[PDB]
């Protein structure tokens, strides 16, 4: 997981689209399979094929909110011209709160994916620009 | 005077979860002694 | 419309309905040991390919 | 149980833990979890039926899988470094396998779904000692070999357990499942200090056991193992349902009380280590603890739940149970903040 | 304060000592002595603070709240002694007791001198203010109530336990003498915007800012008249003077920081007052009035000048007399008819002359009136902010207008028009409900002889 | 429905005692009553406080 | 390291995949806890002796008898089980789901 | 030493003080059976402890002055009105009837707490073993609902499977225009509103389910109402008993200790008869139950722990 970060943060925002758009969407999927097999394991599925088809569906879902979110989100940096901004983000991140919504076909979902992802990642990229740490090195 | 739980709303806490859904509507609560 | 409502919406009534829908995913489970500890196994495998957790 | 054999099998728990915590070899501290794992299955299987009989079964499976990874790391570390001495791990896999087979006999997250099984399948006083006796070993173990443990790690499960235990418990009636996700989410804060302060896991380790076994008490005092039979308590012993509220809150954070103590003291540590998101997360998410804490306290001591003619019978009979230590605890449960520096008697 | 600490721990054994039928007596005696004793913390001076100990100081914010907490101790027991006639000895004296602790934490939190030790007492305060109401509150939405007003205060204290422990790693030291000194200016970033949201957010939800205020329309309809009267009297000002003291250390973020709570705060202000209009619940009509005011108090602290903080001050002390007034009437109402519904019982001035009179008392300082603490406070606070942005002369004019017109309202249709003919037990006034109002409206009005001892330390 | 007592009927405290001042149901109480809070309210505190 | 050891780690890791895809007999998954004490003997037995930590030579032994006592003990819960539902089968252990 | 594990190490053992002679006796029958004047002889003659048949008033006659409580402290139950009005809307049928099976739990208990600390056997009349025939027959009248029988079943099912059965059950046969005769002799008003299928009723259940099981697990001894006068011809059938059968030949110190520390424990007996199911005829509301409790605390000798009441002469206290 911290190759694909890695890779995501070496690239300057508002810039190369695709490749931003692929490390999210790579992401996004990973986080979908790890629901999936959690949710296969300890929710067994009636068959095979139904096993496979919720695996598809939530990996595709949260794929779809990678992708969603990164395009969205250089898009926003590229057309403002504002690279170090969180509103970038914000922006991003509702986008990939209303697909949720749809995905999940609710409208109160949407919304509140919407304002809590939105502010999520505004806040990751607040915390980037100052260096917020989550798992902090012990240092006294 | 003060309103005190009644049957009803004391009811609400004698299930086998908080609360029910598809998945657990088929749970009971356990024996009184532990004792299947 | 306000503080009957909107202000009630926008928190303290959506902020339940999360926990209480997240509450019913952790603790519907079966009692099945055979899926706890294929959990288990997800869990270790997870740890060391996607997490570097053995590095 | 006869007499003398239940204190000999309590002794030989207790006897194994006092083996993990002196012992410089590290055979000797997997020998000190093997005996007290012996020891234990005879009290939780002591009521004989099928539930305690699961329960054994289950809990039997979880800590012999989590003992032989222990045993695992403990040869890769032989392997690196040649030699059995308690301290650091030699090699970054051992130090992974210590720390998940730690994680497993503690009930963390995601190691957790035992422990609400394990605990509603047994007596209450065998509840008592697994979740507060049986967290000595491993966590004594985890005070030591701490420099070595992967931070991403240890955070990862610590967050996982003040969640999973947060969310658990918010589903449940049965007292027994209410403490044993409390107990997750309360792990969940001691690890998380950990990496920063050792001495900090001990302070919340040694309240969360003083607080854990008063409640267990007053459960036993009153033999209720459910939310609607510890609302007949105030129709019976009225001060009983005082301390336990008081107790909840306690267990809740809520100054003035003791349980304010170790939250107020692993927020200091971890903010003067920079880190700020992390215990401001925690605390938000450990409302949820005191949601369901709260709502034993509405149906127990708040209001007066609907009670049975029957009842009246009891009316006329004195307790008699032991309730041993339960004035002392109680206190200590409630009334220690004002002595918060005695914290360094810990270091 | 160990003067008074001590003597407010006496009144436990007091109460738990007394004879079954003297526990209202001892305990309501004892109490106004401990107040009468509370006017030695007048000694203040013109440059530098009253600085007791290590532990406790007070000036001339803290002081004016500790006569007004100690005032009210007795004058909550004269309200709630009636309606707890019929329970049980023991269960008389935990409520007496909850109040007394109540006092113990409200005068140790407002002479504090270190945050970390006023935080613990702020938050101490929850416990008993939820007992109060949850244990005797009368209907079965006050379970709902107290969980409402329980998680709306942990949800920004929490953040303000991590910000006051930053502070003090970065500072050294939380005591507020020390803060006077070594405060540094707060630059702009994206980590000082959080740290200031977390040093505010917990205050703006007890005092309570519009939009964080639901909880406190539930906390009142549902609570005894006791926890009413601590509630609207003291409890929010705990906001209030928090911020007073914070506000020191987040300059000069302050600056821009305050503008969306200044809006909410001066829209708030119209929007509650307007909702006033429209109330059928008489508490619930208070409740909301005090939202309306209390918006005023927040605007005024986040101004910062010497005139606003003037206002704030007497404001504060000035809607703490008037609102418990104005939740004792309409208590004194609900125990004859049962029902806070204001349509209910009208023309009450025909049956209860000198009862009318408190009314029109009570509603011409909830509108201010001048010359008294009302109008100063409100005249001060308008007078400040005209410079602030003369513009908000126009929004602080028409909440005048509106207070007044709900004020008046809530005067005409319970004690004039013609009386319910149905209702036929409104008995006389009791001497203990007459001097209670007293009780309230007497300090209220004497005030204004000496307004400079409840103006605060920038007078 | 189940056994519970009936709501009791809300006494008037004028009917037993017609000079009772609000505080107390026993006469001697209630006088007394009236007499610390007229005393220590308005005597003292507010008189001498002012 | 040597080559004997990938086989050895190996046949540790069959048996702990083993043991945590359970199937139905509960004896099943016993047998893959006693296979992965095996194979610790095995690797403790190989590092100590090839090192020549002479003092070190009883420890396999002593994992030995206590991982019997142990396994002994999971037999003892194995036919109580058994006597309850009439199989070693796990599906039987899920009273505790509620 | 009160007992407990301690006194049990040190030799207070059960084996010890239990001989041929240390048998638990229950007399049954229907109503009016002769079953009470039987049972005083045959503990007369073999020397064992008497319970006249657990009623309303059983527990209070254990506690404080051992005195009856007034009828507020047992929930208003009346037999009397369940004669009068067995059908009322109330439900006094089966608050009485969970109330009594309560009270036999009780002296259950005691009685095998007296058997198993002196070594003394006891005769009861009926017991929790025989108290369903009457709850059977109260159904059969449509005098309880359903959900009174399936409440208790429920709290018989987690409460009986914890004692030993009588070692002898003795059974008196009347038939039912007999025990009519005797009813109406007997002159009690409101006894005699009884109606024979009530009676036919209870007897049913004594003969098709009481007597078949006791019979897989006791020594049952059957007499007609002539063959119940002869009380000597009674003893000597119950001494020369062989005891092969039962759950009392499995027993040992071990056991039976694990069962004085539950009989002398009388709040851990009676532990399930209030499992909180809210069936109408047994709940009680808050507001009243809290009104009880206090004027039961106010009853003399009754506010605190025996031993700690001023008001009835206790001294000492501040050494107690
Ligand atoms: C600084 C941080 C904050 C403060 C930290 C303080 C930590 C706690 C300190 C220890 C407090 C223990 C309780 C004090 C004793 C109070 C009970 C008592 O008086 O029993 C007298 C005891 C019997 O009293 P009792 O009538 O059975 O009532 C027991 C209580 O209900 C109570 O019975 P119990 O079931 O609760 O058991 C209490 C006691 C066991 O009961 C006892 O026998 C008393 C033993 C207390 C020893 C205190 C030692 C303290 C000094 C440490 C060195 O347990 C112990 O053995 C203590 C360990 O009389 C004695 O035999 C004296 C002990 C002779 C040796
Ligand atoms: C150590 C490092 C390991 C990292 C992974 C940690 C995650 C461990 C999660 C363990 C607790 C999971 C319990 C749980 O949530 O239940 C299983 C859940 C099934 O829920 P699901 O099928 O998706 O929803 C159905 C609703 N109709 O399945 C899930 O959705 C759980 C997903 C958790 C991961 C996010
Ligand atoms: C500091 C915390 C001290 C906690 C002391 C608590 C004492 C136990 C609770 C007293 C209640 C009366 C009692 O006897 O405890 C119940 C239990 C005995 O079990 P019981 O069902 O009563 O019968 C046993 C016969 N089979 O008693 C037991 O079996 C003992 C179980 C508790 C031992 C673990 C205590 C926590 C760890 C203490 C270390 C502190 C660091
Ligand atoms: C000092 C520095 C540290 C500061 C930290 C704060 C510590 C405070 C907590 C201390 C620990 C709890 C001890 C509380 C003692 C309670 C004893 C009591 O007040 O009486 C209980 C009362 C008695 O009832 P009863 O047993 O029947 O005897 C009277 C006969 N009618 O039983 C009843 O009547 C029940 C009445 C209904 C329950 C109402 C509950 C509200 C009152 C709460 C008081 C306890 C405070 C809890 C929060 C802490
Ligand atoms: C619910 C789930 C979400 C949980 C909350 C999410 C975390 C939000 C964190 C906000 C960012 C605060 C932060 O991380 O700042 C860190 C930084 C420490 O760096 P340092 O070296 O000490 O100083 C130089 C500054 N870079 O600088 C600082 O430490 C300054 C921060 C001071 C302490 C901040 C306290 C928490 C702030 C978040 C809450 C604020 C909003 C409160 C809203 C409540 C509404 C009721
Ligand atoms: C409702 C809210 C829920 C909780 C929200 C929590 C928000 C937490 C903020 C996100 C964490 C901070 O964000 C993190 O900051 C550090 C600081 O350099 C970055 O660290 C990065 O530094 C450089 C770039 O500068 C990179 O080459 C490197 O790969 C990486 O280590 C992380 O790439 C970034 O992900
Ligand atoms: C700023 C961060 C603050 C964090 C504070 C965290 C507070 C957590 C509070 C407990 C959350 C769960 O609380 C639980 O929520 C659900 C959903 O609202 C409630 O459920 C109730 O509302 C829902 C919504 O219509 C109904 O469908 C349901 O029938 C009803 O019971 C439960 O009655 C309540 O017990
Ligand atoms: C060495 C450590 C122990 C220190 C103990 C120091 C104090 C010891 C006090 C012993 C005397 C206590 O006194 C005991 O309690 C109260 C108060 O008196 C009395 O009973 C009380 O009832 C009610 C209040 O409930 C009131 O009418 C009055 O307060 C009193 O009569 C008891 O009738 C008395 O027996
Ligand atoms: C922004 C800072 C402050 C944020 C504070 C927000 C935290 C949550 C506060 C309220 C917590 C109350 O917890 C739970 O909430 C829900 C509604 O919300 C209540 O439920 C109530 O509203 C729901 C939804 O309309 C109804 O279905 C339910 O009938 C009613 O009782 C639960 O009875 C209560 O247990
Ligand atoms: C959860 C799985 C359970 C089954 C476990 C199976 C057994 C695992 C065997 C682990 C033994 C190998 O352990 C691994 O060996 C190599 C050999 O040098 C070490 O060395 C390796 O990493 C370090 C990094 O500084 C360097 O030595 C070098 O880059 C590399 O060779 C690793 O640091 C060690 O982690
Ligand atoms: N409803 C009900 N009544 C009972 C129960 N036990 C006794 N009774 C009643 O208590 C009264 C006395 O019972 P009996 O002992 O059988 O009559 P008795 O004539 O006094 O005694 P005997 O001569 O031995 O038959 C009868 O009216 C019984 O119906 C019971 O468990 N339920
Ligand atoms: N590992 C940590 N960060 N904590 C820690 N124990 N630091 C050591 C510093 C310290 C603090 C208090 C005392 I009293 C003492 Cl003697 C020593
Ligand atoms: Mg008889």
């Amino acid at each position: 997981a911290k190759t694909v970060l890695r890779q995501y943060w070496d690239i300057p925002e508002g810039t190369e689209c695709h490749r931003k758009t692929y490390a999210t969407t790579s992401i996004g999927g990973a986080a979908g399979l790890v629901v999936s097999a959690y949710s296969v394991a300890l929710k067994t599925p009636t068959s095979f094929l139904e096993g496979v088809a919720r695996t598809g569906r939530y990996t595709f879902t949260a794929a779809a909110i990678g992708a969603i979110f990164g395009l969205t989100s250089c898009i926003s940096a590229q057309v403002r011209e504002k690279p170090d901004d969180p509103l970038n983000y914000l922006i991003g991140g509702c986008a990939g709160g209303l697909i949720l919504g749809a995905r999940t076909r609710s409208y109160g979902i949407g919304a509140a994916a919407c304002a809590y992802m939105g502010l999520t990642a505004a806040l990751v990229k607040m915390g980037q620009l100052e260096g917020w740490q989550v798992f902090a090195e012990p240092k006294v | 005077r003060q309103w005190q739980p009644d049957v009803e709303w004391a009811e609400q806490y004698g299930g086998a979860v908080m609360y029910p859904t598809k998945e657990t509507a088929h749970w009971k609560p356990p024996p009184w002694n532990d004792v299947d | 419309l306000l503080d009957l409502i909107w202000l009630e919406a926008i928190l303290p009534k959506t902020i339940s309905l999360a926990q209480m829908k997240a509450s019913t995913l952790v603790t519907n489970q079966k009692g099945l040991i055979k899926l706890y500890f294929l959990s288990f196994l997800i869990t270790i495998l997870i740890s060391m390919i996607l997490f570097n957790f053995h590095e | 149980m006869n007499p003398i054999i239940f204190i000999i099998i309590l002794l030989t728990i207790m006897l194994g833990t006092i083996i993990v915590m002196i012992s410089s070899h590290w055979l000797l501290v997997w020998i000190g979890f093997e005996m007290n794992m012996l020891a234990i299955i005879p009290i939780m299987m002591k009521n004989h039926n099928p539930r305690a009989t699961e329960a054994s079964t289950k809990y039997f499976l979880t800590q012999s899988t989590a003992s032989m990874l222990l045993m695992m790391a403990v040869i890769i570390n032989l392997m690196f470094s040649g030699q059995w001495t308690v301290m650091k791990l030699f090699n970054p896999m051992a130090s992974m396998l210590m720390t998940m087979a730690l994680a497993m006999k503690l009930g963390m997250a995601p190691f957790h779904f035992w422990v609400p099984e394990v605990t509603q399948g047994i007596p209450l006083s065998s509840g008592l000692i697994l979740l507060t006796w049986q967290k000595l070993a491993p966590m004594s173990v985890l005070y030591q070999i701490f420099p070595s443990i992967n931070l991403n790690l240890i955070l990862t499960l610590s967050v996982l357990s003040i969640l999973i235990g947060g969310w658990g418990g918010l589903n449940q009636t049965q007292l027994r499942k209410i403490m044993a996700y409390s107990s997750i989410a309360h792990m969940g804060w001691m690890t998380a200090v950990l990496p920063y302060n050792p001495t900090m896991t001990l302070l919340n380790l040694i309240i969360y056991i003083i607080m854990t076994s008063t409640m267990f008490t007053m459960f036993m005092a009153n033999s209720t193992t459910t939310t609607l039979s510890l609302s007949h308590t105030w129709n019976k012993t009225p001060i009983m349902t005082v301390l336990i509220l008081a107790t909840l809150l306690s267990m809740g954070g809520l100054p003035p009380l003791s349980g304010f103590m170790p939250k107020w003291m692993i927020i200091q540590e971890m903010t003067k280590n920079n880190s700020i998101i992390l215990p401001t997360f925690m605390a938000i998410t450990a409302l949820l603890n005191l949601y369901f804490y709260m709502r034993l306290t509405y149906s127990t001591t708040l209001t007066m739940f609907p009670s049975t003619n029957n009842m009246k019978m009891k009316w006329q009979f004195p307790l008699m149970k032991k309730m041993t230590f339960l004035p002392t605890m109680v206190v200590l449960s409630t009334m220690m903040l004002p002595l918060t520096p005695m914290l360094s008697v810990l270091e | 304060m160990l003067k008074y600490i001590i003597p407010t721990i006496m009144l436990m054994p007091l109460t738990w000592l007394s004879k079954n039928n003297m526990i209202w007596v001892n305990s309501t005696a004892h109490s106004l002595l401990i107040s009468f004793t509370s006017l030695l913390l007048m000694n203040q001076f013109g440059d530098n603070s009253l600085n007791f100990s290590l532990l406790f100081f007070s000036d001339s914010l803290s002081t004016p709240l500790l006569i007004l907490t100690m005032w009210l101790l007795p004058l909550m027991l004269m309200a709630s002694q009636h309606h707890l006639s019929k329970e049980n000895l023991t269960r008389k004296k935990l409520f007496i007791t909850m109040l007394i602790s109540l006092q113990l934490f409200l005068i140790m939190t407002f002479t504090a001198m270190e945050l970390i030790l006023f935080y613990i007492l702020f938050e101490a305060t929850l416990v008993p203010t939820l007992i109060i109401i949850t244990r005797w509150g009368n209907q079965t939405e006050r379970l709902n109530a107290g969980l409402y007003f329980l998680f709306y205060t942990l949800a920004g204290s929490l953040p303000l336990l991590v910000a006051l422990i930053y502070i003090q790693n970065t500072v050294g030291s939380l005591n507020f003498l020390m803060l006077q000194y070594w405060v540094q200016p707060v630059h702009n970033s994206w980590s000082n915007v959080f740290m200031w949201l977390a040093c505010m957010m917990a205050f703006m939800v007890k005092m309570p800012l519009y939009g964080l205020h639901l909880w406190l329309p539930k906390a009142h309809v549902e609570a005894p008249i006791a926890g009413s009267m601590v509630l609207a009297a003291v409890l929010l000002k705990l906001g209030g003077y928090g911020m007073l003291r914070i506000t020191l250390i987040l300059n000069p973020m302050t600056d821009f920081m305050a503008y969306p709570f200044i809006m909410l705060s001066l829209w708030g202000m119209i929007m509650t007052s307007s909702i006033c209009l429209r109330q059928t619940d008489l508490k619930s009509l208070i409740a909301y009035s005090s939202v309306s005011h209390m918006a005023l108090v927040i605007v005024a602290i986040l101004i910062q000048t010497p005139w606003s903080y003037m206002g704030a001050t007497a404001l504060m002390i000035a809607h703490g007399l008037t609102s418990s007034m104005l939740f004792c009437l309409a208590n004194s109402n609900y125990e004859r008819i049962h029902s806070r519904t204001m349509i209910l019982a009208r023309g009450l001035q025909t049956l209860l002359p000198l009862m009318a009179t408190w009314w029109l008392l009570a509603s011409l300082t909830n509108l201010a009136l001048p010359p008294t603490i009302n109008l100063i406070g409100e005249l001060f606070v308008v007078m400040s902010t005209f410079s602030w942005s003369n513009i908000t002369i126009i929004l602080m004019g028409v909440n005048m207008v509106i207070t007044a017109l709900y004020s008046l309202y809530m005067l005409i249709m319970t004690q004039r028009g013609k009386y319910t003919y149905h209702i036929n037990n409104i008995s006389p006034s009791f001497t203990r409900e007459n001097a209670l109002m007293s009780l309230h409206i007497l300090p209220l009005l004497l005030l204004t002889l000496n307004p400079k001892i409840i103006l605060g330390p920038l007078y | 429905r189940w056994q519970e007592d009936p709501e009791p009927e809300d006494e008037n405290l004028y009917e037993k005692n017609p000079d009772s001042h609000g505080y107390d149901k026993d006469p001697a109480v209630d006088i007394w009553n009236m007499r610390v809070v007229f005393f220590f309210g308005f005597s003292i505190v507010l008189v001498l406080g002012s | 390291m040597s080559m004997v050891y990938m086989n050895i780690m190996m046949a540790f890791t069959v048996s702990l995949v083993g043991l945590l895809m359970y199937r139905s007999h509960l004896m099943s998954s016993l047998l893959c806890l006693e296979g992965m004490m095996l194979s610790l003997f095995v690797m403790a037995a190989l590092t100590i002796l090839n090192s020549h930590f002479t003092l070190a030579s009883m420890m396999p032994i002593i994992l030995l008898v206590f991982a019997a006592c142990e396994a002994a003990l999971g037999l003892s819960l194995l036919v109580m089980v058994s006597n309850t539902y009439g199989t070693d089968y796990v599906q039987n252990l899920n009273l505790l789901q509620c | 030493l009160q007992y407990g594990p301690l006194a049990y190490i040190l030799g207070e053992k059960a084996t010890k003080k239990m001989t041929e002679k240390s048998k638990l006796i229950t007399v049954d029958g229907n109503i009016c059976s002769g079953k009470s004047k039987l049972a005083k002889e045959i503990a007369e003659k073999l020397g064992l402890k008497h319970f006249p048949e657990a009623g309303i008033h059983y527990v209070d006659s254990t506690t404080g002055d051992g005195k009856p409580l007034p009828v507020q402290f047992s929930g208003n139950c009346s037999l009397e009105k369940f004669y009068d009005d067995p059908k009322s809307n109330d439900g006094n049928s089966y608050r009485l009837q969970a109330w009594l099976y309560a009270s036999r739990l009780l002296q259950y208990a005691d009685a095998l707490e007296h058997l198993l600390s002196t070594g003394q056997g006891v005769v009861l009349e009926r017991s929790i073993y025989s108290d369903f025939v009457f709850l059977e027959a109260m159904y059969r009248q449509g005098f309880i609902r359903k959900q009174c029988v399936d409440h208790y079943n429920q709290v018989k099912k987690v409460t009986i499977c914890e004692y030993l059965p009588p070692h002898v059950v003795v059974y008196v046969d009347v038939p039912v225009p007999e025990v009519q005769s005797r009813i109406q002799k007997k002159g009690n008003p409101h006894e005699m509103k009884i109606t024979s299928a009530y009676l036919q009723d209870i007897e049913n259940a004594y003969k098709g389910t009481f007597l078949p099981e006791m019979s897989e697990k006791c020594e049952v001894l059957q007499y007609s109402a002539w063959e119940a006068q002869d009380a000597e011809k009674v003893v000597e059938d119950i001494e020369y008993l062989k005891y092969d059968k039962g759950p009392w030949l499995d027993q040992n110190d071990r056991k039976l200790h694990k069962l004085r520390m539950l009989v002398q424990d009388k709040l851990e007996v009676l532990n399930y008869t209030s499992i909180p199911v809210f069936l109408p005829e047994v709940t009680v509301g808050a507001h009243q139950s809290d009104q009880v409790f206090q004027e039961f605390t106010e009853l003399p000798g009754r506010k605190y722990r025996a031993g700690y009441n001023e008001d009835v002469g206790d001294k000492w206290i501040w050494l107690k």
